[PDB]
């Protein structure tokens, strides 16, 4: 028998006026699943279902968890509880972020920023699109490799200080690391175009390389890294 | 809608609602290399208030710096406070002066692995202490 | 009702769903100049399709050289001949084009020493119609083939005017006179609902897997439009036809892909024993899906399992060099570490039999469009579409092909597109609706939000799917399945007897996960039901009590000393279901399968054979 | 489109190792020289900085302006006092001589 208690943030937007605040839960450990999110549904079967938050594939592809759990971003689906019956687990939502309810964050801006650096593939000539499989040597294809798997979870936008204070003109690891993505991409023709994107003080500029993102990533990549990649092709192309 | 259209949409719903700002600084477990960044920040803001302190007393100030010196002799400080008085000018510059280093190698894109980031860390912060006992000493 | 917010929204076309499927349909109808609405209960990204692993299916000729109709060929026979082959046909004929179409959209497959896309060997897939041996047209991203296509289609959609409803949850079909107008929706963000009305509608909602207590399935997997459609009081095709994945992780159920096999990956059994190689001599561990689950959970029942309580098998990797395991397999050794803590370069899998795929669905067209049966006839609902794994043009049969859903989604995702492009005009007269229209909805909603019932939304949803795996499993008697079936017939009665507690307008996940137990309820009905009526062992349908393939002839003997049998008299016919709403009586029927392909002078007709690997 | 934000971020990167280049050829080679550059490297380096942590705290167009034109005014007179210092005074290489035999 092993009881384990979780500290949960708690907003209801139709409470009239409620104020943000913890409530604690108490789970039987071997009556649950190794991971975090196991317990966090184990609490909504069978304690509280007014508890609310966004779940999908619980084998951490969808990004769907993606909160604030003992100080570190990760998915809940894919962080394992603590056995240690000591530690009180501190389950937060994404930080600096707008609350709609409990662990759920208005994420809208997140994704507007990924539509704007426009993540597809374009050619100068598309008339020939639709009929051939363009060539990429596996050489021109390892550049992709810690690039691709991006879940746009969201953890380390959402762990980097500058993204708080700077959120809605900065874009953020998440992004900034995807539009590098398209850059290397050897069958992308507007690589120099995608970097005079970013021709002003805050898109990439806010970037202080203060490194939560990478040491945030719940898929061990490096968003961090590539930023620094983008920084040097942004002081050496031409035209 | 275009990115911009929702973007402009993201605050106009946001600022006109209710809703709380999760937490974050409160909250966000602290790192060796997120401590380490503010501590850049800190000791850069400190440098430049003590140059440009340094610069516009030379302007408003009478006197010059001889005259400032023997000012200071006066209730001359015991070798272990002017040493002490010697050592918090150099820690604040000698830190920021690794650590700015350590931020170049970065900018050409060597080291920015998150292991590595913990020896360039403690690197830099033996160094600080090296150097600052070193020149304070002088 | 009246109380809540009614808002109209007008547009050309509407997709429910944005997976791979619910995308190709979404821009396709935008890149024809259509004004399209697309709705999703989550984030384009977080579909289930996002996880999907093995790969992509074209006869590219990559690898060696290959013929589109030798894959016909293949998926034709591994339906075991439930499959409509003028819909087979299409398919695999428009693949190689469709992942042309993915690659030079960005998807960045894995390449080959010439700079083309890399494919792999697959389950139960062969060169010049099952005779020049195994074949590699399995086109992969690695290992996260599913998360890549399903981000390069989100990537491409934000090119095009489409708008979408993200997080908006589709109640029911808006419907008039047999004609569909639109659908009516919950805005999870505020709780309001929206009537969204269009000439056209596309059914792409994914698979109800989670209508079992174990299955690789996303929680959001819960049969909604499948649903949706029973509501609207259609046939729902094949329900019984479940496909169990062989491999599957023993804890939490995630899935390792058959790709594993593909490159080399064996199965073993606590004896040690690659029993996939008595059971299978020819196609061996890399056969059918029905076959080798049927093998791994025959396998349980000798005694010969591994584990602590005894139930399940080890699937071996560490003999493959660990720098191909590092190129062709990184996503499986994460998930292989992380949910079971296991070095896939060191020590085997443990892998069971766990839900997978749903083949049944929504009778379909070739052409995309939703059937409804009528004179023991087709008939095509006007306004009306459906593809993936929420639709059945019966592509896939009585059992599914490895790396052919994918597929599946972007061909006929694209079919919905074009038909819709071809049969009308954008701007053409966006048919009316009743003031009154949906309130059956709004109020089905509302008490279900306000409900003050005996048992909880957790609890029921936990008797379904323990019932369900009991009862409807890889192996199946009518002894277990009428029990099974009068148990969910049962447990249909207690949804009026349910506690809800959220009762607030903003993101009620209580709420809805309520809709999605009315959803999955519906689903399973009709599954347990079709699976006690079916009297036969075909695909993934195994009956101990039929042990055998019920069709017109006896095609192991030779046809024509030989008297055909009545269509009511063998089992080689579609399952169409039904379920009134209110009783949760499932009645039943059958239409024929299609054996003409769209051209027998491209493309033969596959008879009936003995089907064995 | 202009690249005045890239070459603004090299800039600073340039102004950095010549501010550390500095540092050992103040302390190898104390003269007037040295004291004016450093007074350049300094204030540059020191002004583009705070700019840095400007830009990033002060939301609002009014104060973005304020800001940095105050700023643009503390560096000016940090400039200025460290020109006449090196001028009409001891100059700073030995002032820090001065100061360190102390
Ligand atoms: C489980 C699985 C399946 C799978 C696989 C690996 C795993 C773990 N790997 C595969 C592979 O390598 N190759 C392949 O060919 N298939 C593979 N599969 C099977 C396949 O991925 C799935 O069957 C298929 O992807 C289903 O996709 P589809 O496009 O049909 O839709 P979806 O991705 O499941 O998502 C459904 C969308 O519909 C929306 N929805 C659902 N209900 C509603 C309501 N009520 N309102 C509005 N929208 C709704 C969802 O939001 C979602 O976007
Ligand atoms: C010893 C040699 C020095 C080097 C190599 C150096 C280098 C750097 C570098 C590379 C940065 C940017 C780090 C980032 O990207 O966040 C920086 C920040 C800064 N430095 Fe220095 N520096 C040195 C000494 C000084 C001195 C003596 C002053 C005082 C005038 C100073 C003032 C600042 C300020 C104000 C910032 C901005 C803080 C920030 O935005 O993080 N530096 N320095
Ligand atoms: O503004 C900042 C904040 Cl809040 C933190 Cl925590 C850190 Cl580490 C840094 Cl470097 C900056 Cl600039
Ligand atoms: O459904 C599929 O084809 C497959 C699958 O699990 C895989 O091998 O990734
Ligand atoms: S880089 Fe990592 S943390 Fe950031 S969105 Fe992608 S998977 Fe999540
Ligand atoms: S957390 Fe930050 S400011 Fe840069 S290195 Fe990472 S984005
Ligand atoms: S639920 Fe899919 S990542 Fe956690």
């Amino acid at each position: 028998p092993r009881i384990k208690k979780f500290a949960i943030y708690r907003w209801d937007p139709d409470k009239t006026g409620d104020k943000p605040h913890m409530q604690t839960y108490e789970i039987d450990l071997n009556n649950c699943g190794p991971m975090v999110l196991d317990a966090l549904i184990k609490i909504k079967n069978e304690i509280d279902s007014t508890l609310t938050f966004r779940r999908s594939c619980r084998e951490g592809i969808c990004g769907s968890c993606a909160m604030n759990i003992n100080g570190g971003n990760t998915l809940a689906c894919t962080r394992r509880i603590d056995t240690n019956l000591d530690k009180v687990s501190k389950i937060y939502p994404l930080p600096h972020m707008y609350v709609i309810k409990d662990l759920v964050p208005d994420l809208s801006n997140f994704y507007a920023q990924y539509k704007s650096i426009e993540p597809y593939l374009k050619k100068k000539d598309e008339s020939q699109e639709g009929k051939q499989q363009y060539l990429q040597s596996i050489e021109e294809r390892e550049k992709l490799d810690g690039l691709y798997e991006c879940i746009l979870c969201a953890c380390c936008s959402t762990s980097c200080p500058s993204y708080w204070w700077n959120g809605d003109k900065y874009l953020g690891p998440a992004v900034l690391m995807q539009a590098y993505r398209w850059m290397i991409d050897s069958r992308d023709d507007f690589t120099e175009e995608r970097l005079a994107k970013l021709q002003d003080p805050f898109s990439l500029y806010r970037c202080h390389t203060i490194m939560n993102c990478t040491g945030t990533c719940p898929k061990g990549l490096n968003p961090g890294k590539a930023i620094a990649e983008i920084k040097k092709m942004m002081a050496t192309y031409k035209e | 809608t275009t990115a911009k259209e929702e973007m402009e949409r993201f605050w106009n719903k946001n600022l006109g609602s209710n809703r709380p700002l999760s937490p974050h600084i409160t909250i966000y477990r602290w790192s060796l290399p997120m401590a380490m960044s503010i501590c850049h920040r800190g000791t850069g803001i400190a440098l430049s208030a003590g140059v440009s302190l340094f610069g516009l007393s030379a302007l408003l100030l009478p006197g010059n710096f001889e005259s400032h010196l023997e000012l200071v002799k006066s209730l001359c400080l015991g070798p272990t406070l002017i040493y002490t008085a010697k050592f918090g000018i150099v820690f604040p510059l000698m830190y920021h002066t690794w650590n700015g280093i350590r931020h170049l190698i970065w900018d050409l894109g060597k080291g920015l692995t998150i292991p590595q980031l913990t020896q360039s860390g403690v690197v830099v912060l033996i160094l600080t202490v090296l150097s600052s006992v070193g020149l304070a000493a002088m | 009702s009246t109380q809540y917010p009614v808002v109209d929204h007008e547009f050309d076309a509407v997709v429910v769903g944005a997976g791979g499927a619910g995308l190709r349909a979404a821009f396709g109808l935008s890149e024809a100049g259509f004004n399209t609405a697309c709705v999703t209960k989550l984030f384009p990204t977080r579909s289930h399709t996002v996880a999907a692993q093995g790969g992509i299916n074209a006869a590219l000729g990559n690898m060696e050289e290959d013929n589109w109709r030798w894959h016909f060929y293949d998926t034709v026979k591994g339906s075991d001949w439930l499959g409509d082959q003028d819909a087979i046909h299409y398919m695999t004929e428009q693949a190689p084009a469709s992942v042309v179409e993915l690659e030079n959209y960005g998807m960045p497959f894995s390449r080959t020493e010439d700079g083309k896309i890399y494919q792999r060997a697959f389950g139960g897939q062969s060169l010049k119609f099952g005779k020049g041996g195994q074949a590699h047209r399995c086109c992969c991203v690695a290992d996260r083939t599913g998360h890549s296509l399903l981000h390069t289609l989100y990537g491409r959609s934000l090119r095009y005017d489409t708008s979408y409803f993200v997080e908006y949850f589709a109640l029911d079909l808006l419907m008039e006179n047999g004609e569909c107008r639109g659908v009516i929706a919950l805005c999870i963000e505020d709780g309001s609902i929206h009537r969204i009305r269009a000439r056209n509608t596309v059914v792409a909602t994914g698979g109800y897997g989670r209508t079992y207590f174990s299955c690789t399935s996303a929680h959001t997997s819960t049969g909604d439009g499948t649903a949706m459609v029973t509501r609207a009081g259609l046939p729902c095709q094949d329900l019984e036809f479940v496909q169990f994945h062989p491999t599957g992780i023993y804890g939490a159920g995630c899935l390792i892909t058959e790709g594993c096999r593909g490159e080399g990956g064996i199965l073993i059994n606590s004896q040690g024993e690659r029993f996939m190689e008595r059971y299978a001599p020819v196609a061996k561990d890399l056969a059918s899906r029905d076959v080798v689950s049927r093998s791994m959970t025959l396998e349980i029942r000798e005694g010969r399992g591994c584990g602590p309580e005894k139930d399940h098998v080890y699937l071996q990797l560490h003999h493959l060099p660990p720098e191909q395991l590092a190129v062709r397999l990184p996503g499986i050794s994460e998930t292989a570490m992380i949910f079971a803590g296991v070095d896939v370069t060191k020590e085997p899998i443990p892998v069971l039999p766990t839900v997978h795929y749903n083949m049944g669905g929504i009778p379909t067209n070739y052409k995309g469009q939703v059937l409804r049966h009528v004179n023991g006839q087709d008939q095509v609902v006007p306004g009306l579409y459906a593809c993936g794994e929420a639709a059945c043009a019966s592509v896939h049969g009585a059992n599914r092909l490895g790396a052919n859903s994918l597929l599946d989604l972007v061909v006929f995702g694209r079919a919905c597109a074009l038909s819709i492009a071809e049969s009308c005009r954008p701007g053409d007269k966006v048919p009316s609706i009743k003031p009154n229209a949906g309130e059956e909805s709004v109020m089905n909603l509302d008490k279900l939000r306000f409900a003050n019932g005996t048992i909880r939304t957790s609890e029921l949803r936990l008797s379904m799917q323990k019932s369900m795996q009991s009862h409807a499993a890889v192996f199946r008697v009518g002894s277990v399945l009428q029990e099974g079936c009068e148990k969910i017939l049962r447990l249909y009665g207690d949804l009026q007897h349910l506690k809800t507690f959220d009762r607030g307008m903003v993101w009620n996940t209580d709420l809805v996960e309520t809709l999605e137990l009315q959803n999955l309820m519906l689903c399973a009905l009709q599954t347990i039901y079709g699976a006690e009526a079916r009297k036969e062992s075909r695909g993934a349908h195994a009956r101990e009590d039929f042990k055998e393939r019920v069709d017109e002839y006896d095609y192991s003997k030779p046809i024509q000393g030989q008297q055909k049998k009545p269509f009511q008299e063998h089992w080689r016919k579609h399952t169409l279901s039904y379920v009134d709403v209110k009783t949760g009586k499932v009645s039943l029927e059958y239409r024929p399968v299609i054996d003409k392909t769209l051209n027998e002078a491209d493309c033969a007709t596959v008879p009936p054979a003995i089907r064995s690997y | 489109s202009s690249k005045a934000a890239s070459l603004h971020w090299t800039g600073e990167r340039v102004v950095s190792v010549l501010l550390l280049g500095l540092l050992p050829a103040a302390y190898l080679n104390p003269c007037s020289a040295m004291d004016y550059s450093l007074a350049a490297a300094l204030t540059l380096h020191g002004h583009w900085g705070i700019g840095q942590v400007v830009t990033d705290y002060v939301r609002g167009d009014a104060l973005q302006k304020a800001a940095k034109a105050g700023l643009l005014a503390l560096s000016a007179f940090t400039f200025a006092g460290l020109c006449y210092f090196n001028y009409h005074d001891v100059g700073i290489c030995k002032a820090v001589a001065m100061l360190w035999k102390l």
